[PDB]
């Protein structure tokens, strides 16, 4: 895999500080948490809402 | 946010309990082993503790991050705390009892009006559960909802000196607390106490629900009773040490009776009326969880 390539993620303060208040003020639901127990399409469920 | 266990925050070693006790970081049940009781003719009954009110009162609209642990603690343990109930500010708890409000209580024990960065929360539900009790301390000055100051005592004995047949009886004799004693002891000892991060236990106190409940409440009775000790001796009436032989006993007089006193005292922390009528509403509010 490049580097480009991978599994993204950022910290909890990066989310707060910037994608979640675009994410309340564009009326969707609070993005699931994925427990581990988490089925791949209830993430695809996730970021379709 | 702070996860919960399936156990209390408790159950995390960021929470531990411990006063120190010869040079090392005793547990407050290794404390409680040097304590030993005389018994007098007097007897303490416990009479029913009355339900806390229906009324949480109101979270003045205060625009700053209240530290309330830090007022808790200090208005139970302080060494110094007086007029506890002038500011008012333990009304904020219920800023924290509304479903999806923004505030969040810190591990600081400080309650944010908005979730903020960097700065670790207790969970929200937790806080609720927590808030819909513990915001009471906020009308423990007021006429109509305060507490009992002085039956609630009674419950402080059975819970520290009584023996588990005294504590089935519901009446165990006053008694007289005794313990080999390092010069200011029991000042070292409050202090000790007030930095312990309370919440914690309150909010696994009030959070927690069937067996992950009462494996709670046996592994925190010695912390809940260090507690009680601590102010057991804000309110005794008499707090003496005795010589025997080159060693030295600090006894307090007596476990389970408050005397209502206010003049201070080196001894220990003493209670202007505010703090009692604080510690009885608390109490009051703790030993209905506790017993349910």
């Amino acid at each position: 895999d490049d580097l480009d390539e991978g599994i993204r993620m950022t910290t909890y303060d990066q989310y707060l500080s910037h994608i979640r208040e675009r994410l309340h003020i564009t009326n969707v639901p609070d993005p699931i948490y994925i427990t581990g127990a988490s089925t791949p399409d209830q993430i695809a469920a996730s970021v379709q809402a | 946010m702070l996860q919960q266990p399936t156990g209390g925050y408790t159950t995390l070693e960021q929470f531990a309990f411990t006063i120190r006790n010869d040079g090392t970081n005793a547990t407050p049940t290794q404390f409680l082993q040097l304590l030993s009781y005389e018994a007098t003719e007097n007897e303490l009954v416990k009479k029913t503790i009355p339900t806390p009110e229906t009324h949480l009162p109101s979270a003045r609209n205060v625009p700053g991050n209240v530290y309330i642990e830090d007022a808790i603690t200090q208005a139970l343990f302080g060494i110094s705390a007086q007029n506890v109930n002038a500011h008012g500010y333990f009304s904020r708890l219920s800023a924290l009892a509304l479903p999806n409000t923004s505030a969040r209580l810190g591990l600081d024990g400080v309650i944010y009006n908005s979730e903020t960065i960097n700065i670790p929360f207790y969970d929200p539900a937790a806080v609720a559960n927590f808030a819909a009790t513990y915001a009471k301390l906020g009308n423990a000055s007021t006429p109509r909802y305060r507490a009992d100051m002085i039956d609630i005592y009674a419950h402080v004995g059975l819970e520290l000196a009584g023996t588990d047949a005294e504590r089935a009886a519901g009446v165990m004799p006053v008694k007289r607390a005794k313990f080999d004693s390092w010069e200011g002891s029991l000042i070292s000892l409050s202090r000790d106490v007030v930095n312990w991060k309370i919440l914690a236990f309150l909010i696994d106190l009030c959070s927690l629900e069937g067996e992950a409940l009462r494996a709670f409440k046996t592994r925190n009775r010695d912390v809940f009773r260090m507690m009680l000790f601590i102010m057991s001796t804000a309110v005794a009436a008499n707090v003496v040490n005795r010589k025997v032989t080159k060693r030295v006993d600090r006894v307090l007089e007596y476990i389970g009776v408050n005397s209502m006193r206010t003049a201070g005292r080196t001894a220990t922390i003493t209670y202007d009326l505010s703090r009692h009528e604080f510690a009885a509403k608390f109490l009051q509010l703790t030993f209905t969880r506790w017993n349910a």
